[PDB]
RNA sequence: GAUGGGGAAGCUCCGUUUCAAAGGCCUGAUUUUAUGCAGGCCACCAUCGAAAGGGAAUCCGGUUAAGAUUCCGGAACCUGG
RNA sequence: GCUUGUGACGGCCCGUGAAAAUCCACAGGAAGGAAUAGUUUUCAUGCCAGGUCGUACUGAUAACCGCAGCAGGUCUCCAAG
RNA sequence: UUGACAUUGUGAAGUACUUAUUCAAUGAAGCGGAGCUGGACCACGUUCUAGCAUUCAAGGUCCCAUUCGGGGCUGAUCCGGGUU
């Protein structure tokens, strides 16, 4: 129900000690007037709120997936 | 016969006053130390309509002499009183419209309204719109004051009784005809259940002393003595004279 | 263009209630719906609320007055009487 | 015939300081590059000292006599001039146009004004200036 | 006759009409006389007097409302206060007016 | 001396709120108190 | 042409039973019960609406922060700026007149 | 419609703040135990009376032979602590 | 365009068109408070709990009342071309 | 409705008093008498303005035994306990 546009605060949420699950959603959407691109959403399940980070660049998306904490339950699709 | 209409009103079941929308009882301040020795200043906050009353009302705020707060008083507004005006009440108040003074501290011919019959009853006389009391004499030795009432009667009142300088606002109301039954209906909708009225000669003998007969007529003199009992006092009670 | 000859504002009553009664209402209806000068701000912005209540559109001030006019003839006389008697007790 | 001088005491009429007494330090009648209107550089009181009686001990008197000052550029139309006056030579040099538009220089001026106000309040003079207006 | 004296200063002197412009002239010291309408609210009237006292300015109280003061100046709108910047060929400043 | 000031209050009519005074003459006593006093009178 | 019904037991059109028609993600029309609209706080002196104050039902003011319920000035959430200005001017002038 | 009071042989009647000594929440004082004792505050003085008046807070999707804004999944909000 | 909500206005009254619970702001300045240390749970995040009773169905030319599966009577919301 | 008796007492002369009884108000606040100050028997803190008025009250003075404060008188005249 809440959206974050900063990567630095996103990583802080993943180690908030109350976060246990997360999901990755891949969307195939069309841009303004170009070829289709893949859009990914990172959703962090907090105690009170769900935080969604959306990034449209697949190059930076791959790095963020790897950098996720190994102790966090991550659901792919 | 059965109980007649005017007898049934004393039970007060459907004949009580409709007081939901009333602003409150209109009274002067309680006679206190400041009133009887000096004066106290109040401020008019607003002038508002009161349901069932022709004359408008004024909300005046005074300070409490004995503790830190404000006190609200509901007065009957005189002509010329406006919002934001200072009101002075007491023995040493000035002779200005809206001020409350004892009847013994004003000159001859002064026009007053909301006059106390006795000191401290907080206003009994000259309350309807456009009415006033004329002060016509003083009796300093007997501490009395002679006044003229709206009905024309002359009354002797204590000089310590209070009154408000001026005439009750809203005058001239009764000069405009109601012009139809609908406006009469709404007038008494906010007063009491006394309208419309059925004539007694239109009823049956069981209902009214004027009822019955093969013609619609009274049949006996409509002047009824003061000594008659309930159920008989219908018509002109203790009339000294009749006719135009 | 003139729409009525003599009824004026009482044309809303049609032919009812009698000409004499309609004439009496016409005189008082014009007064109560009229616009009056304000003695506090000098503008022509005083109209009636309920009977006896007169409020100025500007300067947000309300004055108690007559049922259908701001000031009655009787109240004007009272002001003169109070003024005359006031000057006889202070000077 | 002009009373908007460098010692006149005025009352602020608007702007988070309404009802607070102030003294003019430097007036600018014919506008400036900014504030294209008549304005003055003023220093006033944000927290008036509390009333002190003879029952209060030495520890409590000092706490109750503290004064919180402020510096502000005010339009002439937002000031209400008075007849009182207060000398400004003790802190005239620190309150200026260069003092403003700089966060570091604002606080340095305010602590200078604080010392002057407290010493003025001691050995009671300009008592009307240190008395909070009731409204 | 104040009306005739006030008329002469209109066509030969410099005046100032309105509350805001009068206060601005008082702060600048260019005012020599202020005329206040009778129906001016007391709070505003007392404020003008306080400004006049600080600036050492003579005050005259007109015997009429804002409608009458506007007509005397020669305008079709109401005027609550008049500020005289400099008299022309009139002697309003040196007389009772 | 340089900090304390004298601010007398005005307790006249229309002035500051009246101070607390002894009102024993005006106390609305219980009924049994009044009866035993009025019996003496 | 889809028709809707009330979602509570009250079947009458009172002030507390007002509805709005919305379309759901399921693709159908459904009534939505709406609360009564709020009223702006008014000035204590002149009665006009106060600038800079949130408009909410009385109980909702306990949930919002104080910055939404006041203005950084004397009488912030009680009197408007013009009425506060009149109070200060009147207070100064009257007290000066008392001395003289 | 109780109480305080006044009626009535009595069943009961009047009246609702009334000719009444009408009641309790902030904490200080105590480290014997739990609340005696010290300034002040407040005097408003039962209770009943609306499934259409006033009113703190939830939505979508799915699910049964028959239940759902109540169950399931997901996503929120309020109050008290 | 239809239905409905809402805003700024205008007309009308000898008619001017509820109350209380409850929530908030301000005025006031009693106390409480820092330098090797304190305070704000009206900023954010995190923890726990939320009782009791109603909830099926008809709502009418057959589930209500008229002796009945009676052409009568019985309050209201949604409204396509 | 009118008269008589009871409630029903106190003083004077050819109406007077107070306590019974009756009416009214105030969360029973300033009553009665005297004494100061002023004026000529009366007054004895408040009238341009829609502000403000509350912490046994500041000040003065006398005590505690100094510590963060407490206690009298005065400020705010005495007398009678008849709420008016
Ligand atoms: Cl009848
Ligand atoms: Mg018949
Ligand atoms: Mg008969
Ligand atoms: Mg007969
Ligand atoms: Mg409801
Ligand atoms: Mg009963
Ligand atoms: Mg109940
Ligand atoms: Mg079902
Ligand atoms: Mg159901
Ligand atoms: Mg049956
Ligand atoms: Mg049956
Ligand atoms: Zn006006
Ligand atoms: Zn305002």
């Amino acid at each position: 129900a809440r959206e974050i546009t900063d990567i630095k605060q996103f990583l802080e949420l993943t180690r908030r000690a109350d976060v246990k699950t997360a999901t990755v959603k891949i969307n195939k959407k069309l841009n303004k007037a170009g070829k289709p691109f893949r859009q990914t959403k990172f959703k962090v399940r907090g105690s009170s709120s769900l935080y969604t980070l959306v990034i449209n660049d697949a190059g930076k998306a791959k790095k963020l997936i790897q950098s996720l904490p190994p102790t966090l339950k991550v659901n792919r699709l | 016969g059965r109980v007649i209409r005017n007898q049934r009103k004393g039970a007060g079941s459907i004949f009580t006053s409709h007081t939901r929308l009333r602003q409150g009882a209109a009274k002067l301040r309680t006679l206190d130390y400041a009133e009887r020795h000096g004066y106290i200043r109040g401020i008019v906050k607003q002038i508002v309509h009161d349901s069932g009353r022709g004359a408008p009302l004024a909300k005046v705020v005074f300070r409490d002499p004995y503790k830190y707060r404000l006190r609200e008083e509901i007065f009957i507004a005189n002509e010329g009183v406006h919002t934001g005006q200072f009101i002075y009440a007491g023995k040493k108040a000035s002779l200005n419209v809206g001020n409350v003074l004892p009847l013994g501290s004003v000159p001859e011919g002064t026009i007053v309204s909301n006059v106390e019959e006795k000191p401290g009853d907080r206003g009994a006389l000259a309350r309807a719109s456009g009415n006033y009391v004329i002060i016509i004499g003083h009796n300093p030795d007997e501490n009395k004051t002679r006044v003229r009432l709206p009905s024309g009667a002359k009354k002797v009142i204590s000089s310590d009784a209070r009154g408000v300088i001026g005439v009750i606002a809203g005058g001239g109301r009764v000069d405009k005809p109601l012009l139809k039954a609908g406006r009469a209906f709404h007038k008494y909708r906010l007063k009491r259940n006394s309208w419309p009225k059925t004539r007694g000669v239109a009823m049956n003998p069981v209902d009214h002393p004027h009822g019955g007969g093969n013609h619609q007529h009274i049949g006996k003199a409509s002047t009824i003595s003061r000594g008659a009992v309930s159920g008989q006092k219908a018509g002109l009670i203790a009339a000294r004279r009749t006719g135009l | 263009a003139k729409r009525t000859k003599k009824v004026g504002i009482t044309g809303k009553y049609g032919v009812r209630y009698g000409s004499s009664l309609r004439r009496q209402v016409k005189k008082l209806e014009i007064q109560q719906h009229a616009r009056y000068d304000c003695s506090f701000c000098g503008k022509k912005t005083v109209k009636r609320g309920a009977a006896g209540i007169w409020t100025c559109s500007c300067c947000k001030k309300t004055v108690a007055g007559g049922a259908y006019t701001v000031s009655t003839a009787a109240a004007a006389t009272v002001r003169s009487t109070i003024r005359r008697l006031r000057e006889m007790v202070e000077a | 015939a002009k009373f908007l001088k460098a010692g006149k005491v005025a009352v602020v009429v608007r702007g988070r300081y309404a009802g607070k007494k102030v003294v003019i330090v430097k007036p600018h009648d014919e506008g400036s590059k900014s504030h294209p209107f008549g304005h003055a550089l003023v220093a006033g009181i944000e927290r008036y000292p509390l009333k002190v009686t003879k029952k209060h001990g030495a520890k409590k008197v000092a706490k109750r006599t503290k004064i919180k000052p402020f510096i502000k550029v005010v339009n002439y139309n937002h000031l209400l001039p008075t007849r009182y006056t207060l000398d400004v030579e003790a802190f005239k040099s620190v309150v200026s146009t260069e003092t403003f538009e700089q966060p570091s220089q604002r606080e340095e001026a305010k602590k200078v004004v604080k010392k002057a106000f407290e010493e003025r309040h001691q050995a009671g003079k300009n008592q009307w200036f240190f008395s909070k207006l009731r409204f | 006759s104040i009306n005739q004296k006030l008329a002469l200063v209109i066509k030969s002197g410099k005046y100032t009409l309105g509350y805001k412009s009068t206060v601005k002239s008082l702060r600048q010291g260019k005012s020599k006389l202020i005329i206040i309408a009778a129906n001016t609210p007391v709070l505003r009237k007392s404020e003008l007097e306080y400004y006049a006292m600080l600036s050492k300015t003579k005050v005259y109280y007109f015997q009429g409302g804002n409608n009458e003061l506007g007509t005397a100046v020669g305008k079709l709108f109401r005027v609550g206060v008049v500020s005289i910047l400099e008299a022309g060929d009139s002697d309003i400043l040196t007389t009772l007016a | 001396n340089p900090l304390t000031h004298s601010t007398p209050k005005n307790f006249g009519i229309g002035q500051a709120v009246q101070p607390k005074r002894n009102l024993s003459r005006y106390v609305k006593w219980p009924e049994y108190v009044r009866v035993q006093r009025q019996k003496k009178i | 042409a889809q028709r809707v019904t009330f979602r509570r037991r009250n079947p009458y059109n009172t002030r507390s039973n007002k509805i709005k028609v919305v379309k759901t993600p399921g693709g159908i029309l459904r009534a939505q019960h709406v609360k009564k609209l709020a009223t702006r706080p008014k000035c204590g002196d002149c009665g006009s609406a106060l600038q800079g104050i949130s408009t909410l039902r009385p109980r909702q003011y306990a949930t919002v922060s104080k910055t939404h319920k006041t203005v950084s000035r004397a009488y912030g959430g009680s009197r408007c700026a013009n009425c506060v200005k009149e109070r200060i001017i009147r207070a100064f002038l009257i007290e000066e007149q008392k001395i003289v």
